[PDB]
């Protein structure tokens, strides 16, 4: 297990670690999380108890280094940073859970949650779509703009997630305009699998970690994007059949974790109803469309 | 965007425009078949182009040969209307190629932005006019021409004869709709009025009869008249 201490809490804030989240107050002797699980990705965000504007966070990984959160009270953010000293990390974290100041990841034995919804995301494919070189983690926050939006304004602080334009060049070969449009086999398998993600496993990283960025911290872009890559597969006459057994598995996992009271902003009904019964695919999504059914009909 | 009667005068500026009508691409009759089915049976349709500035038609005829052998003909009806468009437009001058093209069907825009892609400045557009332009297929010289043809072809036609030496183009475009619009509400008695007086006759090179400045008056009113009493025999006004 890893731990991600701080410093201290200077300002009340509600801290969410992957699906958890609980509140500090101000100046509370709070340092940190314990028991983080080693093997995935994780999460850990923020929204300030005075000014609920930018929720705020951090995709890191604790393989690849020892960080840490303290707050700046300049630019009056938490902060994630590195800690390039091992023996003195090891210490610190060592008082901190002799002590009992930190909180211990909460999860259930029974519970793949998390990883159900971050099988795919690598941190090294994060590290490409959020461009900041110098830190092994990556921040994030409810304003950032993905290239897509910014082309429809600063470039260093953007979501560089994959394009996708049902029309556009890319998507239509020239003399292939009606078949093209009408099934995105040819734009998915070609041009999106073959040609830039190399396979299915990085594909749906991206497709899960827009989603998560859309939940934790309401980003827009996120959403659409999430949006775009179900759309361009539940749009192809021909996917392969693993593809859209695993896409099942991930979308019932996102539609169970989904706030129940953030689903009229989360869920785009045009995409959905189109997926589930309109669509090439409409009858390959049983999971998803059972759970959409029970937890969301008003959607459909 | 949209194209309305707020920016009507639009239409007779001098940025190069096209309006679009897919109305008469896939036309059929229905009939019974001898187990007592329904079947169809296609016939010739036509792509309607029109230039509303200069009266130049570009009537694409649309042969039975084409549908031979396809599948959900309403669709690729759309699509081949948006690929013969497109091909029409490559095959223009650049000075020629117009900057807009306005679709009289919402259900054209998709099929149009995406045979055009290659255009991204041309402007497709829809209107909230409601043309009359279906019934151009009740001129009888272009009705000839698409029923005749043995094979895809193209014919280029003025709608406007040669009216626009004597009128504006506002005015050609308007005699041009009311013509139609009395031709879509009751073809008989619009081509009465059209044709009943001998001394007045269609040119070899004109689709309408040739008359006077104050001919073209009364035949406009007689052409009022029919779509008012259509009217009241329609709703029983
Ligand atoms: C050089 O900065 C610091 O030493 C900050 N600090 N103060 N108390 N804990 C820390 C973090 C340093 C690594 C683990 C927690």
């Amino acid at each position: 297990m890893n731990t991600v201490p701080f410093t201290s809490a200077p300002i009340e804030v509600t801290i969410g670690i992957d699906q958890y989240s609980f509140n500090v107050k101000e100046n509370q002797p709070f340092h940190g999380i314990k028991d983080i699980p080693i093997g995935h990705v994780h999460v850990i965000h923020f929204q300030h108890a005075d000014n609920s504007s930018m929720r705020y966070g951090y995709w890191f990984d604790c393989r690849m280094g020892n960080f840490y959160i303290q707050y700046d009270p300049k630019d009056g953010l938490y902060k994630m940073m590195e800690e390039r000293d091992g023996a003195k990390f090891e210490n610190i974290v060592h008082n901190f859970k002799e002590r009992q100041m930190m909180v211990s990841y909460p999860k259930i034995d029974e519970d793949d949650t998390w990883y159900n919804l971050t099988e795919f995301v690598q941190m090294d494919k994060i590290r490409k779509i959020v461009r900041k070189d110098e830190n092994q983690f990556s921040y994030v926050d409810s304003s950032m703009t993905t290239v897509q939006e910014n082309e429809l304004s600063d470039p260093a602080h953007s979501l560089n997630y994959t394009v996708i334009n049902f029309k556009s060049r890319e998507a239509i070969r020239p003399g292939h305009e009606m078949e093209d449009f009408l099934d995105k086999s040819y734009y998915l398998n070609t041009v999106m699998l073959q040609g830039i993600f190399k396979n299915s496993s990085n594909y749906f990283g991206e497709l899960q970690f827009a989603f998560l960025n859309a939940m934790f911290f309401g980003n827009y872009g996120s959403s659409l994007q999430w949006h775009a890559m179900i759309e361009l597969i539940c749009s192809s006459a021909t996917v392969p059949k693993h593809m859209l057994d695993k896409l099942d598995e991930i979308l019932y996992y996102q539609i169970k974790t989904l706030p129940e009271q953030y689903s009229d902003i989360l869920l785009n009904e045009r995409v959905w109803n189109i997926c589930l019964y309109s669509s090439f695919q409409k009858n390959s999504l049983h999971n998803t469309e059972k759970i959409m059914e029970n937890k969301y009909p008003e959607l459909l | 965007g949209a194209m309305n009667s707020s920016n009507y005068a639009e239409l007779f500026n001098n940025d190069i425009k096209l309006f679009v009508d897919d109305t008469n691409v896939y036309r059929v009759t229905v009939h019974k078949t001898f187990e007592g089915n329904v079947a169809t049976k296609a016939i010739n349709g036509c792509i309607f182009t029109l230039n509303p500035k200069t009266g130049h038609l570009f009537l694409k005829i649309i042969h039975t040969s084409v549908w031979a052998g396809q599948k959900r003909l309403s669709q690729l009806a759309k699509w081949k209307t948006a690929e013969e468009v497109s091909a029409l437009v490559r095959s223009l001058p650049k000075e020629e190629q117009p900057k807009q093209i306005i679709v009289t069907r919402k259900a054209m825009l998709d099929p149009l932005e995406v045979h055009m892609l290659d255009f991204p400045n041309i402007a497709i557009r829809p209107t909230e006019l409601r043309l009359p332009f279906s019934a151009a297929m009740s001129i009888d010289k272009l009705s000839d021409v698409v029923m005749k043809a043995t094979e895809p072809q193209m014919v280029l036609f003025n709608i406007y004869d040669d009216w626009l030496d004597r009128i504006s183009s506002y005015t050609a475009f308007s005699r041009l709709t009311l013509l139609l619009r009395a031709l879509k509400t009751n073809e008989e008695s619009a081509k009465m009025i059209l044709l009943s007086d001998p001394t007045i006759t269609i040119k070899s090179y004109h689709l309408w009869p040739s008359f006077t400045d104050e001919q073209w008056i009364t035949i406009e009113s007689q052409m009022r008249d029919l779509i008012l009493t259509e009217y009241g025999r329609k709703y029983n006004v």
